[PDB]
């Protein structure tokens, strides 16, 4: 006792409670709920009787050993089943029948040592199985087993060693099938197991010999093949000799993880024709040969992680055709180059953040050639020199991240100038200098700026600000800015802003003056210092579709009495609002606004 | 007791059991279910060990309007001749079985049936108990 | 509360009893404790405190999830500790740390997944480990694990199926180790992994491949080895070419029980040349090849459970050096034929009991030349006509058991003359004629004869009677023999006997009269129609060393109370005394003897 | 309050842990104790999940003295980036790890050192709460 309430008649928490029954407390018409680490040795054709709209129960570590004849009957509209951690002894044979279309099933961790132990009548609608963590050696499932609607089959951390024909024939009847194998110890599969069948996931992480994998997937199908390792597990390094069954293959996007790679050549990837994808993230690369074959028509790759001194020693000539590159967190300090990127031509994606990237003038040389980036991601490196029209080379820009990487610009240059397509501009803790009336110049069609962290002169905005360059802005971000007033006036070129985050300042009621010419916005003056609103600001929040006024010092006087009403009667435009409590009368400190009822005349 | 569980309730072949081991239910499942009952039928077995079962022997009594029909002894494990895979192993394990029996095809009647099972060690030590009700009608 | 006493201040039980915790009541001197069962979901260093001198300390399945820091330092004398079917979280790497010589450890069923989980610091003088139905699929123990005194290792039920050198290799501290890999799958073992090894058992009971068993056993010692199925793991049939590697193997003691062969012939035994035990249990055989190279040395031979028709069908001449020869319940009903194991000079052994064995003259023809045989078993067949000197060809005989086998003997013939060796006869529900005076004649040294089951007629026994002629006599079990009375010199020439059991029968009081001559023995009347004990009994009692009186009609009155006097003096010599019960008066009927006290003078 | 376990107490460094969250304990060791640790040092790892762990996140706040030494958060299971195999295991597993962390081979000064250890999912979920000391002395 008791329940935590989510909605009406429909959510409810009773995790961690302790409880032997269902609590004839929770109303009948419950449809979500959380009823894990309870106490239910044996749940039968009474236990959840009551509750007959059911449509999520998760039964996690209840310590249930039986699941009885008839449990589920009643509950026709159950959809999810969670049993994971229960020391289950044996399922009745019609204790999962009841519901008509159960989909998701999670018997994780629950003792099973042969897959007969599953009820196999109702399972005919089932997308998802669960069955990780258990004694289970062997995936033949047994005859009259439905699969024609399982699209996720999961067997993390088993003991499957070996994988044949037969055992693969009880899966015929799925089609674009997720099967994970991850942590398991497959050490053989029966040439051709995987024959015709169409998947959408393969995974075999942490998988002893990658040769076995590739050699039996032989002559199949799938999208996404996972076959990384981790810290924890010792491998053997990957020869070309071991990758060469992929040429036997149809495989669209590979992952190769924490591997390391036995004497890296130009011939190392050719097998590698078909892909479109490939992730080498943490696989020791010091660098790629020039004139690697086999990677031409690849669209995406991903080499976070790895051990590059500079751009260039990825040699960008291999993978002409690639679309996104993904190059986050390099372990050792990145050096950005000249040029390192000019032969990318049909690039879209660059990320480059995390890197320690460090640039006294930037990005011209940098990102030659870069003509058809639309995506630039080049936040938590180390400081940048910014020149006027810094991004001269990427004039199709559409999002720039830069978040926590100082910029050094000078007065009165605009760096940004020129990307007349960019939409998405992110300076979180850039220091930026604020003073610089030119800063956000040449962005046309600029809709998303995010200045948080960013100082002001004298913690104000005035009339005369950065923002009256970017008339198209629908969204700005203006949290832990240290402001402590802003200019009634200066957001009066900003026309078009549907989007105003100004939490964690020290504002009063007098920035809501600011807003005045706007309707239907989404209002965040969290975390400020307002206690009184004022009757003359109310229509100004009226206009506002949604806002956030929680965390504030806010005054449940008789002095603040037009907004209390106010706020009560506007309780569906209001986010955060068992986080909006009152500071003053001490009488009412910490009591929420919409519990506080005031008396005047 | 223990709460009466279904093995089958289909068109007339109806057959119930209850455990008679006062300190613990087991769960029992068949494959199929008919009048005619085939040789070697596969069942489904779930129990906690209440003692080692190096050594484990069944005692089946089946009777029928309050007399004896047929009474016999079986071995399961012995240390010669161990039958199946779950034996030799030990107290307070989980044992779950699916699998082959070993009968000879039996031809049940039209009546009303009580069946005792019994397993128990060398000890005579019961493992399990089991009260099982057979209700037979025309097919 | 309330636990069981097994032995005084020694021996206790508190098994399914729901403590929390460790009762006051238990004395402080409890070596032996069976607390399986109970609840105990952290245990601690004040857990079993008030019982220091605990030799044998039982735990299994009290739910126990956490052993903390120095749960058993002040537990010095702990030798066995069993923890099966507890879910284990973690235990501390000193909780194993007290006991000064910890031998025996139970990990049965925990949850194990890595062999890391067990603390190594106090394991040095383990003897046994127990670690089966685990999830565990690699035996490679950790570098500081001992295993130098290490006698038993057990990894039933897991999930081991490689066996590589690097696993081997942490193992090599044991000397003379018993490895059971019985239901596990081993697909395979690393060539050369049991390469120089010597073990005392390896049980790979359930394996998939013969072969690769064999294989991996190259150039390995062991005594026992145990390679049998099952049947409920389908077969594949053994052929010569499975069973090369035995050749390259030293192999004491072979088990292939439930087995196949195919194709069979005088080959498939070519490897076999050095086993001294061969158990071929259920194994389909419809009989063994002649001239047979391979079996010329063995000297024990398991035929039970086989498809024989003929005893000839086994080819004995492939035997000379076999000492013993089992046969027992065979599938179909077996014949003896003529002189069929006349070339097993040596043997001092034969089981063939269970068979259906059927023979109208019995049993020189059969037994012909066995002149070596020590122990025969007959028991549990169809009846045997015996004449005088029926087992002729077995003068060196010193046990005979017939149980349960009806016997045809014609009076006044005695088939047991001749036998100067036989010491042991088991007779029970043999359907003998007892009148026949001379059915013991020429046994000059039996000690140990069970007539059980047996009609006497009348169910009377003479003073002249069949027993007459083995003076010699020390056991006599003529129990279940539906007897009414014994005549006071019944005995009279059987002053040697030690053990007289007379229990289920219909005797008075006045049978112990036959017993008067007698001292110091074990007498069991329990189950009879013993009524009044005459005073004049009760020192023929007093001279023997322990007596059975349960399941008696016994007189609870003034005329029997001499008795009750001396049963309540001597609970020292009553067996079963808490079982004892009267007759009358009919209220007090039920109450123990040494409860019951009367008023007489 | 949950109980404090020894990790170390080898005459002269004593490192001791308490879980500060207050639905469970759990279980930690090392597989040696010294002044100078080397790289990728192996420890032991025993809990029960309340939460999914696809994507896990560690923080650190190392004391000395009274002056905040060192604060860091760093991602130990990612969907794009799982560091170990345990990563991507659900909610109620039984977790057991025995293996390296990623340390550098570093040598701590003597003195009296508090240590803060928070793992949190994506939604700032608490998988595990630890509060430890360690406490340095001659050699
Ligand atoms: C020569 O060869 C002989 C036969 O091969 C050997 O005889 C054996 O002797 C040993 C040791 O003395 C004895 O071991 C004891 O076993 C006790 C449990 O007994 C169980 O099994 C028996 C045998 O069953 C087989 O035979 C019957 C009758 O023919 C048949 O119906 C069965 O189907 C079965 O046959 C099948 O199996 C065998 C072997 O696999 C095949 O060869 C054969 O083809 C068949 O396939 C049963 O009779 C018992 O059942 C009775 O007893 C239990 C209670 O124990 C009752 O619950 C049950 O209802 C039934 O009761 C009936 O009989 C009793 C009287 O006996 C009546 O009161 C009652 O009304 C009923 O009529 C069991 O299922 C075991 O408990 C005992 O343990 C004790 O001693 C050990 C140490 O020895 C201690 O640890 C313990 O503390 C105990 O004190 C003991 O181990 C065998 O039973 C017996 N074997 C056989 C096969 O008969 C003989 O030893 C050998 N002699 C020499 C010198 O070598
Ligand atoms: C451009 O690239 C950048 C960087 O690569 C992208 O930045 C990502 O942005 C997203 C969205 O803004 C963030 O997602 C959110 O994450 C939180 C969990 O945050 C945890 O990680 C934080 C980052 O840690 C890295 O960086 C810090 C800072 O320097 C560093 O100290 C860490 O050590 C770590 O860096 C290491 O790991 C990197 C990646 O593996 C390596 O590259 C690198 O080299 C290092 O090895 C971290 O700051 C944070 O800790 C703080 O916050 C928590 C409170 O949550 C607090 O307890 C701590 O004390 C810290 O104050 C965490 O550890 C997650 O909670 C969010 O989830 C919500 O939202 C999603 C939807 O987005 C919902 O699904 C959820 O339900 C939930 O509501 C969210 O996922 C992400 O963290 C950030 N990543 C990084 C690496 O910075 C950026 O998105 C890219 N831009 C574009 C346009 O694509
Ligand atoms: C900078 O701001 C942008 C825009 O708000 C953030 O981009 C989001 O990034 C995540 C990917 O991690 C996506 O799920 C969202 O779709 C992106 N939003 C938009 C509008 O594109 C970005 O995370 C911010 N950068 C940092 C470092 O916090
Ligand atoms: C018949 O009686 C004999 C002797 O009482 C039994 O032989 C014993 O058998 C056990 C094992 O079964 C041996 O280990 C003992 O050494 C034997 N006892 C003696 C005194 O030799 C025999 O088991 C009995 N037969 C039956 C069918 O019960
Ligand atoms: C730049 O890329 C274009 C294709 O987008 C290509 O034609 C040109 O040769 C490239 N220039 C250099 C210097 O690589």
């Amino acid at each position: 006792q008791m329940c935590i309430e989510k909605e009406a008649n429909k959510t409810y928490n009773c995790e961690n409670l302790g409880l032997s029954e269902i609590p004839d407390t929770l109303p009948n018409t419950t449809e979500f709920l959380e009823f894990s680490f309870n106490f239910l040795p044996t749940i039968h054709n009474r236990t959840f009787s009551r509750l007959m709209n059911l449509t999520f129960l998760d039964l996690t570590r209840c310590q249930i050993n039986w699941i009885h004849e008839d449990t589920f009957q009643s509950h026709h509209q159950l959809s999810t089943l969670v049993l994971t951690g229960n020391p289950l002894i044996f399922m009745a044979e019609t204790s999962l029948n009841g519901p008509k279309s159960l989909k998701h099933l999670f018997l994780i961790q629950t003792g099973i040592s042969n897959l007969e132990f599953i009820p196999v009548h109702n399972l005919e609608n089932l997308e998802s199985l669960y069955l990780g963590s258990n004694h289970i050696s062997s995936i033949k499932f047994p005859k009259d087993f439905p699969a024609r609607n399982l699209k996720v089959l999961d067997f993390q951390n088993n003991a499957i060693h070996y994988i044949s024909r037969e055992d693969m024939r009880s899966l015929e009847q799925a089609i674009n099938l997720s099967l994970n194998f991850n942590g398991n110890n497959v050490k053989g599969i029966e040439l051709g197991a995987f024959d015709s069948t169409i998947f959408q996931s393969l995974n075999f992480g942490g998988t002893p010999n990658l040769s076995v994998i590739f050699n039996g997937l032989q002559n199949s199908t799938t999208q996404s093949l996972w076959l990384g390792t981790f810290e924890d597990i010792d491998d053997e390094d990957i020869s070309s000799a071991m990758l060469k069954g992929l040429c036997e293959m149809s495989v669209e996007s590979l992952n190769l993880q924490e591997h390391r790679f036995s004497d890296i050549s130009s011939t190392t990837f050719q097998c590698f024709t078909q892909l479109q994808e490939l992730d080498l993230t943490a696989t020791h690369l010091k660098g790629l040969p020039s004139g690697m074959k086999g990677l031409n028509l690849l669209k995406k790759l991903v080499l976070s992680v790895n051990h590059f001194d500079q751009l260039c020693q990825i040699s960008a000539a291999n993978f002409p055709s690639l679309t996104h590159l993904y190059i986050r967190g390099n372990v050792k300090k990145l050096h950005l180059g000249v040029g390192c990127l000019e032969k990318l031509g049909n690039l879209q994606t660059l990320d480059l953040s995390h890197n320690d990237i460090e640039a006294s003038d930037c990005c011209s040389l940098q990102l030659k050639n870069l003509s058809h980036l639309q995506t630039l991601n080049l936040s938590h490196n180390e400081p940048l020199g910014l020149q006027s029209q810094a991004f001269k080379e990427c004039p199709q820009l559409e999002l720039l991240d830069l978040a926590f990487t100082r910029l050094h610009i000078n007065a009165p240059q605009s760096p940004f100038q020129n990307l007349h397509f960019l939409q998405v501009l992110n300076l979180t803790y850039c220091f930026l200098d604020t003073s610089n009336q030119h800063l956000l110049a040449g962005l046309p069609v600029l809709r998303h700026l995010n200045l948080k962290g960013n100082h002001f002169q004298d913690g104000t905005i005035t009339k005369t600000n950065l923002l009256q360059t970017v008339g198209s802005l629908e969204v700005l971000i203006l949290s832990s800015c240290g402001l402590l007033s802003i200019d009634q006036q200066a957001f009066h070129s900003l026309g078009k802003m549907s989007h105003v985050d100004l939490s964690h300042n020290s504002l009063t009621c007098d920035s809501i003056d600011s807003l005045s010419h706007l309707k239907g916005i989404y209002l965040n003056l969290a975390a400020n210092s307002i206690n009184i609103i004022s009757p003359r600001l109310l229509p100004i929040l009226s206009q506002q579709s949604t806002i956030n006024l929680s965390h504030n010092p806010l005054d449940c006087t008789c002095s603040n009495i037009h907004f209390l009403t106010w706020y009560k009667e506007n309780l569906h435009k209001l986010e955060g609002s068992e986080e909006t409590t009152c500071a003053n009368p001490p009488s009412l400190r910490g009591v929420k606004l919409s519990d506080v009822k005031l008396s005047c005349g | 007791a223990w709460p009466t569980h279904v093995v089958c309730s289909d068109s007339g072949l109806e057959v119930l059991y209850q455990s008679c081991d006062p300190l613990q239910d087991f769960g029992f499942s068949v494959e199929k279910c008919s009048k005619q009952l085939k040789s070697n039928i596969n069942i489904r077995f779930g129990i906690i060990l209440r003692e080692d079962i190096k050594e484990l022997f069944l005692d089946l009594a089946l009777m029928s309007q309050g007399s004896s029909v047929l009474n016999f002894s079986y071995p399961i494990c012995e240390a010669a001749l161990p039958k199946f895979s779950f034996c030799g192993r030990r107290k307070g394990e989980q044992i779950y079985y699916a699998g082959p029996v070993n009968n000879p095809e039996f031809t049940i009647p039209q009546g009303e049936y009580q069946v005792l099972l019994e397993l128990y060690t060398e000890k005579r030590s019961t493992v399990a108990c089991a009260n099982a009700t057979i209700m037979c009608s025309e097919f």
